[PDB]
């Protein structure tokens, strides 16, 4: 029959926006940083990614004609 | 250095505040050990007194003064850990709080609401005395727990409280060294001035006595409302001398004194003034004016109709020859804080230097008994309780009242739910009030300016913020804070929070108006365009009669005035409308019902029952409607709800399903290109304002 | 959010439809009123410039194409 | 240096001003009158979040500091330099978000 | 007769009350904005004065 | 509650002496606005 604080009076926080387990641990959030634009940069550029991995299965995402993706000398 | 030197002297400059603690006779200033039930306060108390008189205390009862020190001398008094109704007086009185923690346990919720209650009643010198460090021998887990108790300290008091430690028990009292450095600070106590207890005299009860007649007690048998002698001490302003005065004694409400008495000092003064110590209890011209009987004519002629308001006179030529010349009446003819500082300690100087006069009036009947005087007072009409089961545990604090807080009414308030109470507050669920010296169960109501044009009611408190309230109860001061308890009773407080709202009293008046919003709502039948007959929402056509000419608004938002009554069927009309509704409309009026407060009040009446806690007042709501077992009365339509060949074949399926995918990527491109657009036009408005700075601040050259 | 809360910035979810009206449910908010609405004026506004249309007809007009 | 050399000023407010603004969270609403103390003048300070306004009511010995704009806003007064940051010895950023207590 | 004239009473009453609260509540409307337009722009020019009296002295130094 | 519209301006006496001291003064002017021959 001994009364208690609980956690809320204990901790003395409140009333603050839910915040992130990723942004808990620094070294995890400058993970979770570089994985994602890690994944970005494939959509900027066509970065090496081992090569032909399998049997050429062709080029399997769309071929077109009228681009030219290269840098030319003005 | 200069900013720091110009920086670190505004700790000074404060509000201006008076005191009224005069220099020649100081009373024993309250300290007031509360806590926990069980740990620390009886001990602490036998280990003060046994280190500051020298001589120890068994089974100690009530209020000690004992003396510490040359000059002044202070009070202790063993609150009980068990009711609110002593801890909120005794925070309402003290001055100082030695405020018991257990270091192997944590906080603990009495502190807490202690120190809740201190913080808004207005802040005492508070320092906490951590107790039983019987931990472990890990001195790593004996730092941690004072570290942790001192930082969850520092915050829930000033930062930089003092937190003294103490170890075990030896044999009835505390540890000796211990004990001496709390009482060398608390004899270089340095005590602060506060509003309450420099507006109203207040005195601490110390000694009881009823002075009623045994021999009438004994032929009335056991019914009469006796005379009680109170032998106290009063503090703060001066209690007036005069018999008469409004009184309220705490948890039985209020008197009038019907004569007091100043008695032999039992606390010693210096010996050079006792020339020229543990006391533990319960254990001409003016009187030719004043004077009633004589006329004031023969008042002046044994000296030497105000209606008519033109001052006296003689005869014209009289005075107009004897002011021919009127060369008689040739004598007569021809920083800011230390500023208002010296202004109010001159203002004291020379109402003291004007006091220390002839000693029948200013001592005792044009001021009254100034502070530090053991006085006797005796009210009659005092109830049986009281003194029948009296207890010499609980305090027994005093105030005298303002001639403007003993009138009744209504007072309208500031209130918020206190942020650690688990559940909100309902409007029309009574709840108890400090509200001053006395302390009542009362029923609010929660309103709020909706944005300042109307007081309406609420249905709930808001659920972290202010709001106004208004209530029946005793008139108090504007500009006063105030706590709010639920049930005080200790059968249900359980493992949650016992204070409910905190808040201040800025305005009391004597009527209010306050509305509800209750809409009229009625429903179309034959909607034509533009224009609508509405059913069911009158009666008659004499209210549509009295209602012709209202805006009302459908749940779409269409806005449009009634018109008229139809004929035949009587209860229908006929209104106007901004274009053509649906017939799945409903048309709400708008509409204010002044609801009026209810007249309820009720003191706790705390030290008058046999049990002195357990004060069940009234109910709250949901436990009267648990107590009876009727449900909580849902509305079955005010629920919120979720709102709302194979070939041929095979081309046939891949065309609508490609056509579709295409059709929601290219929505969906379209919704981020607004937002695109929207980024675009913030960055363009920030550029533009920048650059419109930029050419002027290329041209402030010139 | 510059200083608000939360809470402060909480939902409010939308009342129903009366069961009372039931039969013609489907109780019909402010953003299916301007979806309604905004409908009705576009009608309204190609019915009046078709009718202006018509009002000047002027009846000597003659193509390649009216012949069947 | 806007007042003498300190950044920090101690001040009595004398009355909320602008309580009668219709418009909740205005700058009309969100003004107080502190009297400064330093020199005894009066200034208008500018209360953030007026949910949190009614933290202070009268001779509550408030706090200022600067304010500086970074930038421009849509209704924002100009004249307002002053922006409280500190009530009776507690900061009203701790009593709006409600970790400490207001003391009296 | 009598219900034609309780009727034809309870609307004269409401017309003329009517009439009276709208003129009452635009009045008090007026009156309001005249009292924050005062308060507003005297707190605007009383103290961009020494704001632009302190920003002179700063922005030679 | 609330209303929409100003409802119809009653004749009375007094705004029908108004109106006619506003027409007597401007007629004692002589000051009416009427059309002219050109
Ligand atoms: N080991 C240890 N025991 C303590 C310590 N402090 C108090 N106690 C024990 O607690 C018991 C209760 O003593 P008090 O604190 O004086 O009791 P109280 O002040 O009257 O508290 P209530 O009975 O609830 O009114 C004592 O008999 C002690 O043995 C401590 O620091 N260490
Ligand atoms: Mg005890």
């Amino acid at each position: 029959g001994k009364r208690a604080i609980n956690y809320q009076i204990l901790k003395n926080k409140g009333l603050t926006p839910k915040r992130n387990k990723d942004n808990r641990n620094s070294r995890v959030k400058k993970r979770k940083k570089y994985q994602k634009a890690q994944k970005k940069l494939k959509s900027v550029r066509a970065v090496y990614s081992g090569g032909q991995s399998g049997v050429y299965e062709g080029e399997k995402t769309g071929i077109k004609k009228g681009l030219t993706r290269s840098v030319k000398f003005k | 250095t200069m900013q720091r030197s110009s920086d670190v002297n505004e700790r000074k400059l404060h509000v201006p505040m008076v005191d009224r603690t005069p220099e020649d006779d100081p009373p024993p200033f309250i300290v007031a050990v509360v806590g926990p039930p069980g740990t620390g306060k009886t001990t602490l108390i036998r280990s003060l007194v046994r280190r500051m008189t020298k001589s120890t205390l068994n089974d100690i009862q009530g209020p000690i003064t004992v003396v510490s020190g040359k000059h002044r001398r202070l009070t202790f008094l063993e609150c009980p850990a068990d009711d609110l109704n002593a801890m909120i007086d005794i925070a309402k009185i003290a001055d100082l709080v030695l405020l018991l923690i257990d270091g192997n346990f944590g906080f603990e919720m009495e502190t807490m609401e202690f120190l809740n209650i201190a913080q808004h009643h207005g802040m005492p010198r508070v320092l906490g005395v951590a107790t039983h460090l019987d931990l472990f021998k890990s001195q790593s887990t004996l730092r941690a727990s004072k570290k942790r108790l001192k930082h969850r300290f520092w915050t829930e008091v000033y930062q930089g409280a003092k937190l003294f430690y103490l170890s075990g028990v030896i044999n009835g009292r505390y540890p000796d060294r211990e004990i001496l450095n709390l009482s060398r600070f608390i004899s270089v106590m340095k005590f602060r001035p506060l509003k309450w207890r420099n507006e109203h005299p207040y005195m601490l009860a110390d000694r009881f006595t009823d002075l009623t007649h045994p021999e009438l007690i004994e032929t009335q048998g056991l019914q009469i409302d006796r005379k009680v002698a109170i032998y106290g001490y009063l503090h703060g302003t001066p209690l007036p001398s005069a018999p008469g005065t409004r009184v309220h004694i705490a948890g039985v409400g209020d008197f009038s004194v019907a004569q007091i008495e100043k008695l032999p000092d039992p606390c010693p003064t210096p010996f050079y003034q006792q020339k020229l110590l543990i006391y533990a209890p319960m254990s001409n011209i003016g009187k030719l004016i004043y004077m009633d009987n004589i006329s004031p004519e023969e008042c002046i002629r044994r000296w030497r109709d105000l209606e008519k308001f033109v001052p006296y006179f003689d005869t014209f030529e009289k005075l107009a020859k004897k002011w021919k010349s009127v060369d008689a009446i040739k004598e007569r003819f021809l920083t800011w804080y230390e500023l208002q500082k010296a202004k109010i300690s001159k203002q004291l100087e020379i109402n003291n230097i004007e006091y220390q006069e002839m000693t029948p009036e200013q001592r005792q009947r044009i001021e009254g008994f100034k502070a530090g005087s053991y006085v006797r007072i005796v009210f009659e009409k005092v109830p049986m309780e009281f003194v029948k089961n009296f207890n010499p545990k609980f305090p027994i604090v005093m105030g005298g009242l303002l001639p403007t807080e003993i009138k009744f009414g209504i007072v309208k308030a500031r209130l918020r739910r206190h942020r650690w109470h688990k559940k909100i507050l309902k409007t029309n669920d009574p709840l108890v009030l400090s509200l001053g010296w006395r302390r009542f169960q009362t029923l609010p109501i929660y309103t709020t300016t909706d944005s300042r044009t109307r007081t309406r009611m609420l249905k709930y408190t808001p659920e972290h913020t202010y709001c106004n309230a208004a209530f029946y109860g005793p008139l108090c001061s504007p500009n006063t804070p105030f706590c709010g308890v639920q049930i005080v009773a200790n059968s249900d407080t359980g493992n949650g929070f016992r204070i409910a709202a905190t808040g201040i009293v800025e305005e009391i008046d004597v009527n209010i108006e306050i509305v509800k919003k209750l809409k009229l709502v009625g429903f179309p039948y034959k909607i034509f365009k533009n224009t609508a007959f509405i059913k069911d929402m009158f009666s008659s056509a004499m209210e549509v009669a009295r209602f012709e000419g209202a805006q009302i608004k459908t749940v779409s938002g269409i806005r449009g005035e009634i018109k008229r009554a139809l004929s035949k069927p009587e209860g229908h009309y006929r209104a106007a409308f901004e274009d053509k509704i649906l017939m799945s409309d409903i048309v709400i009026l708008r509409s204010w019902y002044p609801v009026r407060v209810k007249k309820f009040y009720n003191p706790v009446t705390s030290l008058l029952l046999k049990e002195k806690t357990e004060w069940k007042g009234l109910r709250l709501t949901g436990q009267i409607r648990a107590a009876m077992n009727l449900e909580t009365p849902s509305n079955p339509d005010s629920a919120y709800h979720k709102i709302e060949k194979k070939a041929r074949s095979f081309i046939q399926k891949v065309l609508t399903i490609s056509k579709a995918k295409d059709s929601k990527r290219k929505e969906q491109k379209a919704s981020q290109r607004k937002e695109r657009l929207k980024k675009l036009a913030k960055m363009e408005e920030e550029k533009s304002q920048r650059d419109k700075e930029k050419k002027k601040e290329y041209f402030a050259q010139n | 959010a510059k200083l608000v809360h939360d809470v402060q910035k909480k939902q409010h979810r939308e009342r129903s439809q009366l069961t009372s009206r039931s039969r013609y449910g489907f109780l019909e908010k402010h953003k299916d009123y301007v979806k309604r609405a905004q409908d009705f004026h576009r009608k309204q506004s190609t019915l009046k410039v078709l009718r202006e249309k018509a009002k000047e007809r002027n009846p000597d007009e003659y193509y390649h194409a009216m012949h069947s | 240096s806007p007042f003498g050399g300190s950044s920090h000023a101690k001040g009595i407010v004398l009355e909320k001003l602008g309580i009668e603004s219709k418009q909740p969270n205005s700058a009309i609403r969100k003004c107080v009158r502190v009297q400064l103390i330093k020199n005894g003048k009066k200034v208008t300070a500018f209360v953030p979040n007026d949910g949190c306004l009614n933290f202070v009511d009268e001779n509550d010995e408030v706090l200022l500091a600067g304010f500086g704009r970074k930038g421009k806003a849509k209704g924002d007064i100009p004249g307002v330099r002053f922006k409280v940051v500190k009530v009776s010895g507690v900061s009203l950023l701790a009593l709006w978000k409600e970790k400490k207590e207001k003391p009296r | 007769k009598e219900r034609k004239f309780t009727m034809k009473e309870i609307r004269k009453d409401a017309k003329f009350e009517a009439r009276q609260r709208i003129e009452e509540k635009n009045k008090e409307s007026s009156d309001y904005h005249a009292k924050m337009a005062h308060i507003v722009n005297t707190i605007n020019t009383e103290e961009g004065a020494e704001k632009n009296k302190y920003e002179r002295e700063r922005k030679l130094r | 509650f609330d209303r929409t519209a100003k409802p119809v301006p009653v004749i009375t006496s007094e705004v029908t002496e108004s109106l006619e001291d506003m027409i007597r003064r401007r007629i004692q002017d002589s000051n009416f606005d009427d059309l002219q021959r050109r």
